[PDB]
């Protein structure tokens, strides 16, 4: 259709891969790295797609001239686009530097810390036979997007190549429970494991207290289609639930092995009582799962239980959702490097990699120092003690310097030069 | 036909004026061209250009269209050395080297359009150097000439003065003397001059640099070709010993001491003249013994001649 | 030659109904001679050519008819009904196609040396517009596209997507001026021609759809073109900031007024009345409703010139900055208009700035009122018209209210 804009768009590409179509939804880390990896969404049961990894966020959008002018200071092919990264928060403009692999043109694309300036905006051409300028290019048909302050072209990698636009979200509605934000119970709401997955088959145990809102007990997923995952949940829509942290998929019986293979063998769970009619806080009836009339709460079956099935509605303030998928990246490039350094023994990019990630960390975590009034400073301690006290939890960070042993044993430095990899 | 092409050369109006159609047609065909092919797109340059500079509308118009359409030799600079050594087609790719040059933005920033600007930049790769490096190897001589001009449209420079150098040193001692005779260096001759402007823009080095103003000054003087050239050549020589460096003053000194005897041709005085007018300029604060050996030479040199004895006269005072 | 010599020679009440007689009569000779079969013939040749003589051609025909005159709209519907055809409307539509609009890299070359051509199109746009008038449910059918030809075209459609482009250029110009202090000049002017061709293509438009033929107007209403007005509207409203906010000042604030009066004429035309709830309506109210912003903006002005010169009939104004010979001073008038206290303050500031200053923060002001006051009163009228007839209509919905 077409789209006034202000509503997060998720683009997949596109061709047959290994003389098969393919579709790929291009996605980056942002921390620990601005380069966004396409990743592969072939099978849903055989494996569950992340929405994670591809954002949106349609905000400027106007035409050439009136984008010169602003840089000096419904979509219409052209005009002007932004796009939003929440997920990664920063804006994705063409990068400068060049790409590791071959030469000529073009250059590895992520998005600056800073939306401003000529750098960031694309540039689409709103261009098909049928398409022309002066247009709704609404959804289904591209359009050839070369930046803007560029050069050509995205990308493609894995000549000019089309991008086929797919709407994450039609709109926003209140609510709305909503399809994945993703948030009586005796407070006590459903909990994963604590601390980490040690069951790592995603044990229920239960819940309550300080463990709890708390840490590690949020959800989201949760997509039985592919596109347009939004407009609230459909009583009994059928969907798939993903724990947070390193949940991975949640439906051995109950309890989530990784996501790909865990998915396949619990292919999905469904949640008894487009238009929203969920109440956040309100409702929600009782689970289970179907592919079985096994029942959840107690815990699992018969299907049969007492009364009490009725699974109480959360909120989630995005912050904790960076702050827990942030967690979650930095600190699986830190179980690497640890694995990394058992590697070596050591007998006679990456790093690197993880350096910028925690530079990204410490530039998180930074202090909010006396320059604001009575007002700055009391509005982010609040904010920085909660941040500190969510990781605390899961506290990597901890693993850390533990690691720290590690490097310092390598030591000497190097023992001395390195034990492999010298410049390293 | 083209020919008819030219219709349009020296005027500005004309040259504005010109609709982005018939450009687009130009280009499509260049994109279809292939030596014929390279000159059509050199007349297509010279047609989007004129100077001095470059007309701003023409020139973004024509740079946004050749980005669009790549054409364009599949990439580098080094596989057309080969294919030189194995032998034209290097002339071409030259050509269009040079058409990108003469495309480039002036006088500077800003602004803006300097995108555009860098997309152009990258469009070089590296870049000029690697163009001097190639012009180095191949020390064809008349081509690349533009690839200079490119470098200086285009954009440590004494690093990259260095292997300038030694390409020109040389054309020095093959074009004096029967060799000045041999016409291969007059067009060599031409691209010296080209240099030269590029020449009017660690002290060891800048020393043995100063050997190469001896070589150049060598050079103009003599055989034989004009002359308004050399005259500009000449008034770069003078214009390098303005911004210069006493060693070089010195061993430069003697030579020029002794072509000072020798003279007491007329105009290679008149340059001494200047020259040492700049060196007094530059000495009110200012071996010494040499200089009040050559001294002796002026007071000789009075004696020897005992209007343009005015001018000479001046010189002498 | 011939052509052009016979458009040549065709070329209070009492003297009025005269007059007409007197045209009528001159066409009426050239119309009992088939004059109009000629016409019809000549365009058909063109066969899409594009050529003064077939601009020598277009004028004649607009010559023949003029004040209309029933023989010979009738004798050209006949003959385009005998031949059944024929692609004519094909090249009618080739033409309304390939019509210049202006374009910014043209005029960036003609401000660093013509261009921005041509007024023929303008002509063009008229004749097809005197075709309408007169009424014809049967003529305004055919336009639509005819039934006998195989082929049929939108025609209205077409001209519909033509004025969208023009649109388009006309925002892209003033993007560029950006507010670069202005007025440049030269270029005004040729903004200023620019503005009057499509003023002329707005004015056809609407007579087109003008006649409250069912069919016609339903047809434009689901085609596509809104939309279009919708973006013309919303730039209309930073020019006439823009002029008046400088001594352009106002010329270019009466053509730009005059185009915005015509607009909103089209507007209240394709209504042509309805149901209390109305497809139409709400197709209006929601394209009145998309524009809150740009709408506002022009009610804020259009009360902003209204209450300024209220303010300044007013004694207490009068009162508080006495001078032996006018002027607020810069102060002074601020101080007045503080003290009558009803104005934004940015909004003080722009009629501040409006306000033009003679070497010492002294305005005649009275001369203030009346520019800008005719030419309000003549269009805000208008505007005003239009909305209450709207809210009259379908109330609710709300929003409108």
């Amino acid at each position: 259709q077409f789209l006034r804009t202000d509503d997060e768009v998720v683009l997949q590409c596109s061709a047959t891969v290994l003389k098969e179509q393919l579709k790929l939804c291009l996605a980056a880390e942002g921390f620990g790295n601005r380069l966004c990896f396409l990743e592969p969404t072939s099978n849903a049961q055989n494996v569950p797609p992340d929405l994670a990894i591809c954002c949106f966020t349609l905000e400027q959008s106007l035409s050439v001239r009136a984008l010169q002018e602003m840089l000096a200071n419904t979509l219409l092919y052209g005009h002007a686009i932004l796009l939003r990264h929440a997920h990664s928060r920063m804006y994705l403009s063409c990068l400068t530097t060049s790409r590791s692999m071959t030469d000529k043109l073009a250059f590895d694309v992520g998005l600056q810390e800073d939306a401003t300036g000529e750098a960031c905006w694309w540039t689409m051409h709103p261009a098909s036979k049928q398409r022309s300028e002066g247009e709704k290019v609404r959804v289904g048909d591209d359009l050839i997007l070369v930046s803007v302050s560029s050069e050509r072209y995205l990308h493609l990698s894995t000549m000019q190549t089309l991008w086929n636009m797919n709407p994450i979200c039609s709109c926003c509605e209140e609510g709305y429970v909503t399809g994945g934000h993703v948030l009586g119970h005796m407070d006590e709401c459903l909990t994963i494991s604590a601390a980490d997955s040690d069951d790592q088959r995603r044990l229920v145990y239960y819940e309550g207290g300080a463990v709890c809102t708390h840490a590690r007990s949020l959800w989201r997923l949760e997509p039985l289609r592919i596109s347009w995952s939004g407009s609230h949940l459909r009583w009994g829509q059928p969907l798939r639930i993903r724990h947070v942290t390193t949940g991975r998929y949640l439906a051995q019986g109950l309890v989530v092995v990784d996501a790909c293979k865990a998915h396949t063998k619990a292919t999905s769970f469904c949640f008894r009582v487009g238009p929203p009619e969920i109440k956040y806080g309100e409702s929600l009836c009782f689970v289970q799962h179907v592919a079985s009339g096994l029942w959840l709460t107690y815990a699992i079956l018969h299907q049969e239980g007492h009364m009490d099935d009725a699974l109480f509605l959360t909120r989630c303030q995005q912050e904790e959702s960076q702050a827990a998928r942030m967690i979650h990246s930095t600190a699986g490039l830190y179980n690497q490097f640890i694995k990394g350094l058992d590697s070596f023994s050591g007998k006679p990019l990456p790093i690197e990699a993880v350096i910028l990630s925690l530079q990204d960390l410490i530039g998180y975590f930074e202090p909010p120092s006396e320059e604001l009034q009575h007002e700055e400073k009391q509005s982010k301690l609040r904010s920085l003690r909660n941040r500190q006290s969510l990781f605390q939890e899961e506290g990597m960070l901890s693993l850390v310097l533990n690691c720290i042993d590690r490097l310092n044993v390598y030591t000497t430095a190097a023992h001395f030069a390195e034990y492999a990899g010298e410049e390293a | 036909l083209d020919v008819a092409a030219a219709s349009v050369i020296d005027n500005n109006e004309l040259a504005l004026a010109l609709q982005e159609q018939d450009l687009e047609k130009v280009v499509s065909y260049l994109a279809g061209c292939p030596c014929g092919g390279e000159r059509y797109l050199d007349f297509l340059r010279f047609a989007v250009f004129v100077n001095g500079e470059s007309v701003e509308e023409n020139a973004n118009v024509v740079v946004r269209l050749l980005i669009r359409k790549p054409e364009c030799f599949g990439p580098g600079l080094l596989a057309a050395i080969e294919e030189a050594i194995r032998i034209f087609y290097a002339a071409l790719i030259d050509l269009l080297g040079r058409c990108a040059p003469e495309m480039h933005l002036i006088q500077a920033g800003k602004g803006e359009a300097l995108r555009i600007r860098a997309i152009l930049r990258s469009l070089v790769p590296l870049d000029d150097l690697v163009g001097i490096i190639s012009l180095p190897l191949q020390i064809v001589p008349d081509h690349k000439a533009s690839m200079v001009l490119f470098l200086d449209r285009v954009y440590f420079l004494l690093h990259v003065l260095d292997v300038g150098f030694l390409p020109d040193m040389r054309a020095a001692a093959s074009l004096d003397t029967a060799t000045f005779s041999t016409t291969e260096m007059a067009l060599a001759l031409n691209r010296y001059l080209c240099l030269a402007v590029l020449p009017l823009i660690p002290l060891f080095a800048g020393t043995e640099h100063r050997a190469i103003m001896v070589d150049s000054m060598l050079h103009t003087v003599y055989r034989l070709s004009r002359g308004r050239s050399l005259t500009k050549a000449q008034r770069d020589v003078i214009e390098d010993c303005l911004m210069a460096r006493p060693s070089m003053l010195q061993h430069l000194l003697r030579r020029l001491v002794f072509d000072v005897p020798i003279l007491n041709k007329m105009p290679l005085k008149l340059l001494t003249n200047h020259y040492e007018r700049c060196w007094k300029y530059y000495c009110l604060p200012t071996t010494s013994e040499e200089e009040l050996h050559l001294t002796r030479k002026l007071f000789w040199g009075i004696f020897d001649s005992l209007y343009d004895q005015e001018l000479y006269r001046m010189a002498m005072p | 030659a011939y052509a052009d010599i016979m458009a040549k020679s065709c070329h209070s009440f009492e003297e009025k109904e005269m007059e007409k007689q007197r045209l009528l009569y001159q066409q009426s000779r050239l119309h009992t001679r088939g004059a109009a079969e000629m016409v019809l013939q000549m365009i058909s040749a063109c066969k899409g050519e594009t050529g003064a003589m077939v601009s020598s051609t277009l004028k004649l025909g607009i010559s023949i008819l003029n004040g209309g005159n029933a023989e010979v709209q009738q004798k050209m519907l006949d003959y385009l009904k005998d031949k059944k055809e024929v692609g004519f409307f094909q090249s009618i539509q080739a033409l309304m196609q390939t019509c210049s609009v202006l374009d910014l890299n043209a005029f960036e070359r003609q401000n660093k040396a013509v261009m921005a051509d041509d007024e023929f199109t303008q002509d063009l746009f008229r004749f097809l517009q005197l075709l309408c008038e007169g009424h014809n449910n049967d003529f305004q059918n055919y336009l639509r596209t005819q039934t006998g030809n195989t082929t049929t075209i939108n025609i209205i459609i077409c001209t519909v997507d033509y004025l969208l482009r023009l649109q388009e250029s006309i925002s892209d110009f003033y993007w560029y001026y950006s507010g670069k202090d202005v007025i440049e000049e030269q270029g005004k002017r040729n903004f200023s021609k620019a503005m009057s061709v499509a003023k002329q293509v707005f004015n056809s438009l609407t007579e087109y759809i003008q006649g409250p033929c069912t069919g016609n107007q339903q047809s434009l209403a689901h085609s596509r073109l809104w939309d279009a007005v919708v973006g013309f509207l919303h730039v209309f409203a930073h020019m006439m900031m823009k002029l008046a906010q400088d001594s352009s000042q106002i010329e270019l604030l009466k053509e730009l007024l005059d185009l915005q009066k015509d607009m909103v004429v089209m507007l209240l035309s394709l209504l042509e009345g309805n149901v209390v709830n109305g497809m139409i309506a709400r197709q209006m109210v929601d394209m009145l409703v998309e524009s809150s912003s740009n709408v506002e903006m022009i009610l804020k002005f259009f009360d902003m010139f209204l209450k300024l010169k209220d303010i300044v009939g007013s004694e207490a104004f009068q009162d508080y900055v006495t001078d032996p010979r006018g002027l607020i001073s810069k102060k002074d008038f601020q101080k007045a208009m503080d003290s009558q206290k009803q104005f934004t303050g940015p909004e003080i500031q722009f009629l501040l700035s409006c306000s033009e200053a003679d070497e010492n923060e002294m305005i005649n002001f009275e001369e203030f009122a009346n520019r800008f006051q005719e030419p309000a009163r003549d269009i805000g009228f208008n505007v005003a018209v239009l909305l209450t007839n709207l809210s009259e209509h379908v109330p609710h919905d709300p929003r409108l209210r």
